[PDB]
């Protein structure tokens, strides 16, 4: 008689469809899941440190918008943006706007330090209707609106050494008024150019006098500017009129910090990986929930679904 | 499929074999019978281990990038942005679709290997005692109780004791 | 004596060499090419909308060139710039051009509407003899030169809302005469600087009088400029001279539409694939006719052949 | 290559065998015969064309990019449109080289297979009747005329009607 | 590893065998030696010089390219210019990685290939004269002197020349 | 008795560490390693034409500091700039600056050609104290300092045909004065825009007086700048003053040269691929030591070691 000894493998009753090179559907015993394509939809607090921008702008906390005064000396690893956020001071342009946004958003402070410039022959401390702190008139917290001083405005040409062992950001402006009476009434004369010079830089701008639009019901517009000034560098101010005055310098740092701009509720959590629709998983090689992300996340790629084989052909009985 | 065991000789799998991937059924005097083979079946759990240990929880970090998302219309410069984001993402999703084809290829090919070698090694450890029936199994030509079934399982089958019996079985008229 | 029975596979007289992991040169029975290495030469007709541009760019259609003027209000898929395109009316240039090229190209639409500007004090619809339009001095279809009105010309201070549910995009231009006669003639004063304004944006230029190099004749030269805006919004014209007006503004719209430089002819055919060289099959999943495409194309690859074996190794008797 | 049959121990092919990719060439009794084996025939196509549904026919459009020649020196954005594109091309063209000869290096593997796996299948089938020559050839010890040759072709060969006879000629002196 | 010869039914190399990769060892009346098989060996060399053939000595020549290092913070052209060179280095060093992976898999797929198929030649050319021990030795039932040994080693031994006495021997009680 | 007969394969004492797709550390018997990690340190002169910048930037070379005379006309296929590399004649900067270094670093070459400009009514060949060449006050030698004759400074309108074959490359400049004074000293008028221009650009510049920080003791500027005058093209340059006048122009060239920071020495030798850290072998297809290359070099890699097999798995006794 003797006996019979049959080799053999393992099935299962519910199989997993996955591709091959040479066929696009084979049921296999068992498989894993590759991309990441959920969200539970909040930004976690933690590991990076979230500074959620609520009503304010990057550059609005960065002027000093009176709705972003609690911002002042923050630093972040991701700075949020809200689609809700808007302006509420004197109406401004910066051109390269995206530049400037994109620079403090990678240095990832807004540490400031005050310094002593010598506006001798000005009125120091403009304010604005346009710009209420408090109920009061006010302006923008970092800057400095100089106007006429007893119906004069002398030449300013005002220096401010670096004699730190960093570099110095600094934020100006140029103000364009309305009207040659709003030029007159302000600065006692006309209008004349705006030079911020270093020994590696010089930038001249000239104020242009005229209506624009109305914004909050103002027609005229301030336009800012930067520079960076090097240790043993030297920055010089030279003006006769509609200099938008900085107040200091911010500190400019190199690190990890990014802006994001998202809707998402920021929560209570941990998660290495952020996008702009929620923290997600990264345990997965790829992700398909957002071409935007910040940390330790998965690759971007636009299948939603690719099935890992973890395991053997299934051939079920 | 490329050692044609898994989906090619071995007509199906074993739904009722929970404990292991590879093992074996036998039939002699004293019933009928399955056990799983441990080595096998960790050869394979182990190369399928090695493969998620290169891919699962190995992100990489990244920080300040570009802006991939526009509200105005901008021309020259926002075309390059676009331009470099989509390039990126075309070519990381070619290669997450290379990465699974060829991976899934590999692993349904390297569980049929291990399916082969599990047979090859039991061919030969039985010597001319058995033959090979083209289905997985083996016709023994001597009285194998479930002490010499398990000599087989455990690699201590001595097929000498046997093989006068077996010879005289297989190559009567 | 009992029989032989013999296990084979076929061979054929003519293989094909292939390229392998371990070798270099590997003749198997069959292959297929998978890169496209040719065209016909011509970019066909079907299935994508394609406006040939004759003798005119995209920004003289736009501008209305009196070449032109059978591109009113037309759309594409893709616009085929020839080589051979010349410009024939006053001559101008375009700070930035290839982006105002490209975001037109982009938006695949000419569509133009007129608007009712109010240039009261002035004199409107200026002509060139550099720009003839039936044996008539003429002028850009689309813009308007607008010059003293018995030796006036007042402060222009012209707005224009958008009550719109889309953008507007409006062009417009600034005069450079080549001498201060003609500065004189034309505007009756001397020259100052025009602002163009909305809500969100603000753009000034300054005339500069003086001769350039003459082209067909002509020493001055006119700048072209734009400005979008948006629903809610409000174009503000500011000038004392040396404006060429907008008649409107063109819609802007995205989609699939974009522009090529090509000299092939367009055929009655039906191709998804465009190049510069002409229509190309698109069944190859690469090609090495040229990295410059429009529609479902094959990638663009260096090499001009990749064989894909299709059977087996070939071993001849 | 790596099965070791096809250009290997199979000392080459048969261009007269134009009705399939593999198959059987048998002398008997009643002449000298050829016929195509449909089934490993079908498995190697079905695989090949199973690649070639993965690479034909299956282009992406793109629309609007950025310009990638130019008329005009103008230094930092052209050098970064210009190395942009040039990278690109590089990466595409590295994925197609290394498709083509991993495909290649694969179909060859692929086919050595099917051929491996139907001369093992029929090895298995003839029991105790035939002895392998090394060569693909089978010596089978009992007479086995065109409808014997047949069901060894169709998987009908009962090799327990000719054992006696086989292992008498065998196992003669 | 996939067809389980080397670091399988091999129990272990031979680092003795110093003038080819593959070989023979045997016992006989006249003592045990070794001797490569140079037609393996050359089999393996060939195909891993072939895969050197295509990564060593194959750069690309570039030239002006764009600037990858800056000594001032400029904001979008420069975090454009970052993220592409970036965005390349990541996608050589994933395609380097699995170059590599791949590429190593396969060779140690392929000698083991070469060690297969050699086993499997010397199985067919003994017919049946010997039986198969399991670990990579045959047991040959026949008086085998230093020529016999070379005759196999050679392709040269005539099975039938020894047949008679070696199914003397291995049908004995 | 009979024999027995086994079949095997070889193994060393000395196995290297691979890694494969299914186990990261599996021994072979021999391996190769694809990552070039190391360079001698020198750049070697051989065989691509090596410029050794030394005390001068591509710039400085160009415009003719007095440090760099011996540069004239020189071409390279890698210009090699040092970082103790430092300007010694009048402080000027570049708008575009990195654009202009990288169209002359691509061109390479110096070829110069002087052209007879027509300067009637001014003084030519100003010098100064800031850039001293053999202990006499000079100037840049590629550019021409124009001042008032006789206390007047004619209003100029000069031409320069291009009848050649070949583009050309002018570069120019604009002398921003420190006061009023230095202004009416050497222009003998007040300050008016300069435009230089073809039948296809115009480039106007506004001098614009004030002090800088002290470079070198100077408080004054040069702000550079350039143009390309193709064949049957024409430059033209209007100026009232403040003109750094061109002397004639550069060659431009297409071709494969570059330039690349680097303070490691040149050595005689000879290797195809060149970083900043030396020139390496280029046997490899990877590399880590530098993203920074030039030449026929292995790809940059972040992996610091790869090692391919060259043998089979090692199964020591
Ligand atoms: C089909 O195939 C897959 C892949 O092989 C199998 O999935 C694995 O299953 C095992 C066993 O359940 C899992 O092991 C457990 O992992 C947990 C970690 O979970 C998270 O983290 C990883 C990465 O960081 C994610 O990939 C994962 O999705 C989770 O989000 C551990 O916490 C578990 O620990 C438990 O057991 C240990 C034993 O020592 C104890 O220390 C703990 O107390 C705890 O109770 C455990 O290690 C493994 O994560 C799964 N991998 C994947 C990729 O999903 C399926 O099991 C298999 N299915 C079948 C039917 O066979
Ligand atoms: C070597 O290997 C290659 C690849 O396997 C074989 O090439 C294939 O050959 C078959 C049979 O001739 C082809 O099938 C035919 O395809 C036609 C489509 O042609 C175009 O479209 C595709 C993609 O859209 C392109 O790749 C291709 O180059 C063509 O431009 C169909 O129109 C044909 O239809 C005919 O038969 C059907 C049967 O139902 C009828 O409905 C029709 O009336 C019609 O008469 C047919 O399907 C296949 O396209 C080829 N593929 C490739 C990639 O080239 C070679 O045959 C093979 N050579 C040898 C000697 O074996
Ligand atoms: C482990 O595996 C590796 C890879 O297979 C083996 O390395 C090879 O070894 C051979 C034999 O020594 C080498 O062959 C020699 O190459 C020289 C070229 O050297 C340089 O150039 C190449 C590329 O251009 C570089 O990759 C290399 O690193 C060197 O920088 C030739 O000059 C040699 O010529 C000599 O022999 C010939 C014979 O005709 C004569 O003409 C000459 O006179 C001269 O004496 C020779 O061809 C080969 O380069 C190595 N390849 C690699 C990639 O390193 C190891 O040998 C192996 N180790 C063991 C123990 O097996
Ligand atoms: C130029 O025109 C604009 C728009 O017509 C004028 O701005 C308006 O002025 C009125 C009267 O002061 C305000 O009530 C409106 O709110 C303003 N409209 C907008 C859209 O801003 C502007 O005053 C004119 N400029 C001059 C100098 O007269
Ligand atoms: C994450 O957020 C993005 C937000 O843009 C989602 O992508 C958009 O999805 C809508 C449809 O739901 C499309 O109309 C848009 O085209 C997408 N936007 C872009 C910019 O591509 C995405 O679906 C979200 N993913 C998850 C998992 O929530
Ligand atoms: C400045 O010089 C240019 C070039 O010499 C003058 O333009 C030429 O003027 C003559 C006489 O009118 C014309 O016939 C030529 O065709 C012009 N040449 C070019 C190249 O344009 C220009 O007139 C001078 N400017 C002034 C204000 O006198
Ligand atoms: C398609 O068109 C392009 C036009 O540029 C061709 O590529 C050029 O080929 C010439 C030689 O014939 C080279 O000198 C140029 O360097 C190429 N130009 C560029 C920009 O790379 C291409 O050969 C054409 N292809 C086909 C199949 O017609
Ligand atoms: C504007 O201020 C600067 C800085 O205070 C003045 O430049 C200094 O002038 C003194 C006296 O001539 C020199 O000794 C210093 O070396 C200069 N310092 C720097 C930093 O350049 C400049 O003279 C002032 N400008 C005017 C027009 O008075
Ligand atoms: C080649 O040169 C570069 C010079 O940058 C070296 O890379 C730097 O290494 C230091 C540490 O030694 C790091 O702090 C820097 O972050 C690196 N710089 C950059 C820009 O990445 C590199 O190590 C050198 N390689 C060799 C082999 O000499
Ligand atoms: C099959 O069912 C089991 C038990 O319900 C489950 O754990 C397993 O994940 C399922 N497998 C597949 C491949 O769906
Ligand atoms: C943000 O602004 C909204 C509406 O302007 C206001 O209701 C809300 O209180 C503000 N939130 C914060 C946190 O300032
Ligand atoms: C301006 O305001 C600041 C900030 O409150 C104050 O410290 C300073 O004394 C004021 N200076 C003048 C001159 O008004
Ligand atoms: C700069 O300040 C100096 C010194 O007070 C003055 O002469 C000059 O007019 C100022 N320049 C400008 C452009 O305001
Ligand atoms: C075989 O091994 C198993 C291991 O659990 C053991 O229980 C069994 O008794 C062994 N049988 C024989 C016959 O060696
Ligand atoms: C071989 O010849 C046939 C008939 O002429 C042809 O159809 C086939 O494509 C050719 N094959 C190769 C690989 O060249
Ligand atoms: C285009 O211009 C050429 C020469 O300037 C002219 O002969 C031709 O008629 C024009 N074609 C069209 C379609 O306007
Ligand atoms: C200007 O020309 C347009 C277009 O032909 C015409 O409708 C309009 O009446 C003209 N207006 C004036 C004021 O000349
Ligand atoms: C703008 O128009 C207003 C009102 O007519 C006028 O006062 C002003 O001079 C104009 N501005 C310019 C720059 O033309
Ligand atoms: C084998 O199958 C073929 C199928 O065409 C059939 O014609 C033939 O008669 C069969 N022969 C035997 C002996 O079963
Ligand atoms: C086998 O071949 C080798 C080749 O060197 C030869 O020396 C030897 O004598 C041969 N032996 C036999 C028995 O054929
Ligand atoms: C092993 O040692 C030999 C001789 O010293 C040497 O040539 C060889 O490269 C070494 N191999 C490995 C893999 O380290
Ligand atoms: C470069 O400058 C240094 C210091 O300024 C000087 O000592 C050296 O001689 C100069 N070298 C050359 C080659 O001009
Ligand atoms: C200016 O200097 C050059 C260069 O040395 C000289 O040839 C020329 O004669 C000088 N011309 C005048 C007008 O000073
Ligand atoms: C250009 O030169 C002409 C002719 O001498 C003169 O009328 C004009 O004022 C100059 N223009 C400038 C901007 O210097």
């Amino acid at each position: 008689p003797g006996a019979t000894l049959c080799l053999g493998h393992h099935a299962v009753p519910n199989g997993t469809i996955v591709k091959t090179i040479t066929n696009d559907q084979i049921e296999v015993t068992n498989a894993t899941e590759l991309v990441q394509s959920s969200s539970t939809g909040e930004i976690c607090d933690s590991p990076h440190q979230i500074l959620d921008g609520e009503n304010c702008t990057l550059i609005d906390a960065l002027l000093g918008d009176p709705q972003c005064d609690g911002f002042q000396n923050k630093k972040w690893d991701l700075f949020v943006e809200r689609s809700k956020a808007y302006s509420n001071c004197y109406p401004y342009d910066v051109p390269d706007y995206a530049s400037l946004r994109s620079l403090v958003a990678s240095s990832g402070t807004l540490e400031f330090n005050n310094e002593s410039f010598n506006w001798t022959g000005v009125t120091q401390n403009g304010t604005s209707s346009a710009c209420i702190r408090r109920s009061n008139n006010s302006f923008f917290s970092r800057l400095n609106w100089l106007t006429h001083l007893k119906f004069k405005y002398p030449a300013l040409n005002v220096t401010m050494p670096n004699n730190e062992k960093f570099d110095k950001l600094y934020i100006w402006g140029v103000h364009h008024p309305g009207t040659d009476n709003d030029q007159i009434f302000l600065y006692a004369q006309a209008s004349g150019r705006i030079t911020v010079s270093t020994k590696r830089s010089q930038q001249t701008v000239i104020p242009n006098i005229g209506s624009r639009p109305r914004v909050r019901n103002i027609p005229s517009r301030i336009s800012i500017y930067w520079t960076i000034v090097k240790p043993g560098d030297i920055l010089l101010i030279n003006s006769t009129g509609n200099l938008i005055a900085p107040r200091g310098y911010f500190k400019i740092r190199s690190g990890k910090s990014s802006i994001m701009r998202s809707d998402a509720p920021i929560g209570k959590c941990n998660s290495e990986c952020i996008t702009p629709n929620g923290s997600i998983p990264n345990d997965k090689p790829f992700q398909n929930v957002n071409r935007i992300t910040y940390g330790a996340c998965p690759r971007y790629v636009k299948q939603n679904t690719l099935k890992l084989a973890t395991g053997m052909r299934n051939v079920p009985e | 499929g490329i050692f044609g065991a898994i989906a090619g000789f071995i007509e199906n799998g074993w739904e009722g074999m929970v404990d292991g991937w590879y093992g074996f059924r036998h039939q002699n005097s004293e019933g009928i019978g399955q056990a799983a083979d441990l080595k096998s079946t960790q050869a394979a759990i182990d190369q399928i281990n090695g493969k998620l240990n290169r891919l699962i929880g190995k992100t990489n970090e990244k920080f300040h990038q570009i802006e991939k998302e526009f509200s105005e219309v901008e021309g020259r410069i926002q075309d390059l942005e676009k331009y470099v984001e989509d390039t990126k993402i075309d070519l990381w999703s070619y290669n997450a679709e290379l990465l699974v084809a060829l991976e899934n290829q590999h692993t349904i090919d390297l569980t049929d290997s291990e399916m082969n070698k599990l047979f090859e090694k039991t061919k030969k450890q039985l010597r001319e005692n058995a033959e090979d029936m083209g289905n997985g199994c083996f016709k023994i030509y001597h009285k194998c109780d479930n002490a010499c079934i398990g000599s087989i399982r455990n690699g201590t089958y001595d097929h000498d004791v046997y093989r006068d019996e077996a010879l005289n079985n297989r190559f009567q008229i």
